[PDB]
């Protein structure tokens, strides 16, 4: 008996079905860490992160929503993107877009 | 990507299928819906969805919520289900998807640079409490219920005061003037009722016109015939509710007289046991009739060990009665029967009764409305096992059932459920938010008007607000002019027409009490039974179309000794 | 901890419980707030064991004699009442003519 | 039919006849009056008299009273008497018989609808205490007064600043408007002193037109002839009360002077037996005079055997001296004497002094003012034995006289004997409810404008009020509006003429002083002893008509260690 | 006469020359400057100065001042000088020489027969702290705050909800005006600021014209160039500061990213050294940069043995992070850096950081932003000798460099210097009293608005202030109307202009910030330095002109165990 | 002693640690409020008598056993922060997981 305890059924939860995902080679050239959240604009991310921009545009991380993934300085690694959806419009960020797509 | 369920509910919160018990009870209860969509869930915290551009958006403060309750798991009348609850002018604005729709999909509540985030994963949510017993013996009474879970506050007093240690009424204009005034100051919604024992209509309709949402007809003004008779007359043409407490001596008739006197007209029953009072021995008969809302008040819940010993000299100091007078104690073996006791638990599982009170400070405990509602749960599933009316493999159903006694059935009863009452959009902001490990024993946050009121607070100098000691401290909810801002004062239709708030300079915000005189126990939700009771005169014995109801005292009980600290 | 009002206020009455204790420790005869103080508090550990109601509407008037408190302080309490969460949750324990 | 007198006694409270004793003193009271027709008498509860068609009536709310105390034994100035109290609109409005005229026979005061009831019987019930020598150091002091049974604090002060911790003098415009504002948040009524030490009229009248109800002239502030002649020129212009605290060191003259220059214009002399301040050693000879209003100070009331050693070191920290100073030293000894310590007592007993005040944090005890004036009263009986003008085997005199000190007297002096000061029909329903044993220490009740404001109040969260821990709690009246609605600020006539309460905006009632340049020393109730008093020079001797006054040092006292925890 | 020198001090306090160790530090004062006349000193008491027609004179409350506060040591950032402080209509009417024009030479404050006293002979007077990095977490805060000396509070919240714990930010117009509203319940002077997070300037605006006089940036809500940049573009266009707190995880740039967004316009730097918030682990480079205003949050200040430890587990609960998941805590180590901890207490000293705040609750203590300031210069003397601008065997010039940071350096960066921020004449009378064995620690004084609010009061029925037990309580300048007359809420220009006072029918006096946007570096008192300060991206040391900036850990500290119970 | 609010709210926790401490010795286990009550007043000693956050981290982990409080506590409380002066001032102690 544990008060308020859970009984959680066993099984997984499928994240983002039905949408794009694409796969970007990313290298930190910086010389200080960088870590990007769940739902930044991957397009958008320290300059100091090299990768195909053109094809992360509209896109953020496929990960569990409120994650990050971390870069060390000089970290390479493989990351999955999942297409942004609404009206598909970004604002913020470093304001390369501001607008729809 | 994919994950694990385990790793899910500690991030969110649990999900469809997941079950959680509630405080150290035996009760479960199971998520019916999910109303997210997964990998789309708002988080608030460094580098989470909550951020410019991302889970928020660039809408003015006019098109997105003041506030956002995130991951919530609702507890209402309505259903157990995980969403994310959206608060705007104080009020339910929506129940739904979080977010902003910019970037993500099927978002029904718009987060802006004007909102604010209350992280509700793995929390429960409910509606406040609302406790219609209220003897107004002292103002700290407030903050106790406050502190429990209850938001609005209904009875009658005017202090310390012989009649109102015995009864709820405030009595006359002045007084009631008076303590309208006084309520203001206090962090919770409040209506009044007046003094309801009189055989003249205009003595009742001056209080109403005063300012009383209600009349209580209490045996020691006399609940004789013309008085109920009176009151109910006054209440039909004024759209009020009336609170009885009938004639324990059958000086005037038994319970047969006065529910011929009452003539089908709407009533609450206070007390409808007997214990707190009432005919002796049959007042719990009235349950039986569909003008009829009885309610409970809570020492007697549940059925325990020490129930009828602490019962005997409790009903004493209350009535203002004397032990050495033969006939001060002779009733009292006639008021406090072991048979209607037992009987009252399994009638309120059965939803024969419909609403949980307190009585507080007259034989009755202002904190303890939610807790002991709780408990007599428990010791019903313990001992009569799962209702007729369950499905699946838990408690939602009963669960259902006893939060509505609370909840939206003393709502309905007082005519306030179109403002307060349950989660649903257009009612005031009242919540509560619990950690399941403390349901229905100590709140982790209560939100009045959409501002938190009272929340447990840690060392005030310390770096976090976690640090000890933690105990409850008054929030902004409850300051001056905001805390007027965040809570009720109720009126009667006549008081708001004539201009009692402000020929008294009222500074809350008022409502007007309505559909007082329509509501009948086919109107309890999910306690509407009218079983064929009948008590015998002698025995005492409780039974339904033949049936003996009974139940078996607890000697130890869930959310009790483990919790508190005295 | 999280402390509601009430569990604070016991704090109270625990603390005036400790008063008493070492007065009546020295050998002084109690006073009215003392004796009541004293009284009560033997009630609440009572409670926290799991005594029953009727077993400490019984102790309860065992605490202190006559001998123990000062002129005229045992009719100044004709009775004495106090609550705290039992196994089976809170109830009312009243001690009648608890000084003898 | 018939009942013996004790089960009457027990039922209905004491009796003509009954003797009760106060608190633990040897003072006993005998009932010299009951106004009641025995077996008509109203008692509240279940099966009890007042119930619809019974004891209460049917009469509208502006023929009946708002609040009933029933059976209550009165205590006041002009008797001890049993009868039964009627409040209407916050104010006294009937002393008498209580009940329903359709009915019962001789009815004065009518019980309806809209009337709350306090169960008075057992019960000694007394007028709110005065105290006109308050230090207003800090708002706490408000609590403490008010929890000891005085409801009205007359004085001045800003706060713990040195000002203020020597004088009652709230300096100027500025400070007399901030403070007039503060006041309405404390539960007690209040007027302001200003500092009357000025030789420039002008000074003086501002403050009145500001607010002020009286001048304070201070030694501190220089109570030299000029200064005196002046406060007093603007006294009788403007009918406000002049307090005295006149020159110790003898530096302007001697007590002669100071008197020459009062010019026989009425003027009330603070601690006049001088320990607190006074020409040194014979102020205490002002009671002699027809214009002078003495009162005494509560630390040197009644003389004690810890007194004097207590005295020494107190004599320092309030009037801001240094013991190592010689100057600041030497009249320490010169200023507190064992011969005017006991002759004072003595005094009082005989009427010469007529007030009794606490000289808050300033050399008296806030909750101490009427503690002390009963022991006073227990002690000059233990050593004098009975009053010349005692009748009966009682101390029913004595007990007049005392109480007036605290009550009336004070009332009559600072003009406000029309708004409160006793029990008096049209006066404030400023009351305070005591159980016997517990007279003069710790009341049952306080009620201010009508509504109980504090009293003792046991477990928040218990079935009934009386569990432990009980300890005092603001109650109704001490609340927001409900409190600005039953307090009242007392003003001066100017500046309730110019505005000041609707330029302050000022929410509490308002109340205006008349009658402080008329009242003398014949208008005192029951203290209007004009001794032929002379005090030796050097021996420091107190003589009336050259017989020696003095009295004995109490070891131990009643009111004391049997009632407190520290 | 004569008078020796030491007797002098005893009577009156230091004189020009002595000197006086603050607290149990080793830090000294000398007085440089004292501007009595000998022998013409004004003291307050029996047979002293301040007496009519003596150092008391006969002009009328215009041409008097309200108090007066005597022989005052004064500490500012501009002096410290002895000297008597006259304060009238709750401001700082001047500096000077107190007394009587009519008989005592060069009086500049005239002391009159409106004029309260407050002896400050042996204390030492402060202007009003004032904490710019405030989260409303809960009200009680503000007592807290208040008793430590800080009379000013600015920062954002609801109460307590995630967003709050998080960041200072009074999210929109609803969730502003319900703060605004509460805010007149408090007895310190109080701004909000709103979530700066918004890549849309309308939604801004829209927050400033609702009353927030500043806007915050939290990397929880998303501090990227755009928000950056568009919450720039409002403030100046609307006359209101920017707090920062950037982007720790480097996602949308490096410091020099978010300093390039910046683009020269003004900004306030929470927390520059980074511990609480900032770029890892270069943040600290900011205080480089003329149009950056850097400040130091509490928990960090000074560095000793247990702050590294304390550190990694309060980073945690504050952000909402979660110890499991490796990227909650991999910054963690990143984010709490020895080697900047260090440096920041040297660039203290230096003036390179120019204020010290708490970050109440969220990384910081809301009552020890005076004190550890203190223990900073402590230690800084300790460590590095006398400042190259030391004249003099004495710390006057650290002290000043030092008390600035908490005074007028936070009072120009908000823009509300016009009101407080220091004594000077025509600045709001918020001052505070020390005891040199307490400064810095327990105050014995705390004035708001010309009325005190709060101070160490002893028991309350005692004959004196002084008897135990002594701790803090609310005086009459914290009461109702009297609080609201003594304390600002300060409004920006929009708001004031648009008429939200009266909107929300707010009660205190408004004040209205400006000058916001013309603060640079060069403008903090006795804190301006811009040094070439560089941070190795991999060893995290700290250079300045290539030399290492360090400092060891303390392992006692004054103003610690000696003053506190716990 | 001009105690502040911090000081007197400190003093709250101080009794309320008195009564676990009590009911402890009488052998009973313990509840959730006894608990962390009994374990917060250990740490503030801990630190006037100088011992370091690093030391009190370890120490406060083995003031009550699982074996000493009733069903359930130990999970109720994942952890158990308090702040106290130490030599060095004001600090936080955070003990993870007190009750094994
Ligand atoms: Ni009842
Ligand atoms: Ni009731
Ligand atoms: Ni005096
Ligand atoms: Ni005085
Ligand atoms: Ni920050
Ligand atoms: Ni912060």
């Amino acid at each position: 008996m544990i008060p308020g305890e859970y009984h959680v059924k066993p099984g997984q939860i499928a994240l983002n079905t039905g949408r794009a995902t694409c796969r970007v080679v990313v290298e930190n050239h910086g010389d200080r860490p960088i870590q990007v959240g769940s739902h930044y604009h991957f397009a958008e991310v320290n300059p100091a992160l090299k990768f195909d921009r053109q094809q992360a545009a509209g896109y953020r991380l496929n990960i569990p929503a409120g994650t990050a993934v971390r870069f060390e300085p000089g970290q390479k690694r493989e990351v999955e993107l999942v297409a942004f959806a609404g009206h598909r419009a970004v604002f913020g960020f470093r304001g390369e877009v501001m607008g729809p797509l | 990507s994919n994950i694990s369920r385990q790793a899910y509910a500690d991030m969110f919160g649990p999900t469809v299928g997941d079950k959680v018990r509630l405080a150290d009870t035996e009760l479960w209860i199971e998520v019916e819906d999910d109303l997210t969509t997964y990998g789309e869930e708002v988080k608030f915290g460094g580098g989470k969805v909550i951020r410019d551009g991302m889970g928020q958006g660039q809408m003015l403060a006019a098109d997105c919520v003041d506030l956002v309750l995130t991951n919530a798991l609702i507890v209402d009348h309505w259903g157990i289900v995980k969403a994310d609850i959206g608060v705007k002018d104080g009020r339910i604005f929506a129940i739904g998807k979080a977010g902003n729709p910019d970037i993500q999909p099927n978002v029904t509540i718009p987060i802006g640079a004007a909102t604010e985030v209350i992280a509700a994963e793995g929390k429960i949510v409910t509606a406040g409490g609302i406790d219609t017993h209220i003897h107004w013996i002292c103002p700290q009474q407030a903050e106790e219920a406050l502190v429990s879970g209850v938001t609005t506050m209904v009875g009658g007093g005017t202090g310390p005061a012989a009649g109102t240690h015995a009864t709820t009424c405030t009595p006359g204009p002045w007084y009631i003037s008076r303590m309208l005034q006084a309520a203001d100051s206090l962090p919770v919604n409040i209506g009044l009722l007046g003094k309801g024992n009189v055989s003249q209509p205009d003595a009742l309709r001056e209080q109403v016109a005063a300012g009383v949402i209600g009349l209580k007809i209490h045996e020691d003004w006399g609940a004789t015939p013309a008085a109920i008779d009176c009151a109910l007359t006054v209440a039909d043409e004024m759209d009020i509710q009336v609170a009885l407490h009938s004639d324990t001596l059958n000086e005037s008739g038994f319970v047969e007289d006065t529910l011929a006197a009452i003539g089908g007209r709407t009533i609450h029953t206070f007390h409808t046991e007997g214990a707190g009072g009432g005919h002796a021995p049959d007042i719990i008969t009235a349950c039986a009739h569909p003008n009829i809302l009885p309610s409970s008040t809570n020492p007697t819940l549940p059925y325990t060990l020490n129930t009828i010993d602490e019962h005997l000299d409790m009903l004493m100091v209350c009535a203002h009665l004397d032990p050495d007078i033969a006939e001060d104690v002779a009733f009292a073996e006639s008021r406090i029967r072991r048979e209607t006791i037992a009987a009252e638990d399994v009638l309120h599982d059965l939803g024969a009764f419909s609403l949980t009170s307190s009585d507080s400070q007259a034989m009755g405990r202002v904190g303890e409305v939610i807790l002991r509602t709780w408990q007599v749960a428990h010791r019903m599933k313990v001992q009569r096992g799962a209702l007729a009316e369950e499905t699946g493999d838990n408690d939602n159903f009963r669960v259902k059932r006893y939060i509505a006694k609370y909840t939206i059935n003393p709502a309905l009863t007082h005519g306030i459920a179109h403002e307060v009452g349950s989660i649903e959009v257009g009612k005031l902001a009242d919540l509560v938010v619990w950690s399941p490990a403390f349901f229905g024993v100590k709140p982790a946050t209560v939100i009045k008007g959409g501002m938190i009121a009272i929340a447990p607070m840690g060392d005030i100098n310390a770096s976090i607000p976690t640090p000890q000691p933690v105990h409850y401290r008054p929030m902004f909810g409850a300051l001056g002019s905001a805390r007027h801002h965040c809570r009720l004062t109720f009126l009667s239709q006549a008081a708001a027409a004539n201009g009692v708030a402000e020929r008294l300079n009222l500074r809350s915000a008022i409502a007007v009490v309505k559909g007082c005189r329509t509501v009948q126990k086919a109107d309890m939700v999910h306690n509407s039974l009218q079983p064929n009771i009948t008590v015998d005169a002698q025995t005492y014995e409780v039974r339904v179309d033949g049936e003996l109801i009974t139940s078996e005292p607890a000697d130890v009980l869930p959310m009790a000794q483990r919790y508190f600290l005295f | 901890m999280e402390l509601t009002p009430r569990e604070k206020d016991k704090l109270l009455l625990f603390t005036a419980a400790l008063v008493a204790e070492r007065r009546l420790a020295r050998g002084l005869k109690l006073n009215y707030p003392e004796s009541v103080a004293l009284i009560s508090a033997f009630i609440m550990e009572g409670a926290r064991d799991g005594k029953s109601v009727a077993s400490l509407m019984e102790e309860g008037r065992h605490v202190l004699t006559r001998e123990q408190v000062m002129e005229g302080v045992p009719e100044m309490i004709p009775d004495i009442q106090v609550e705290a969460t039992f196994p089976d949750g809170s109830k009312l324990v009243t001690v009648h003519n608890p000084i003898i």
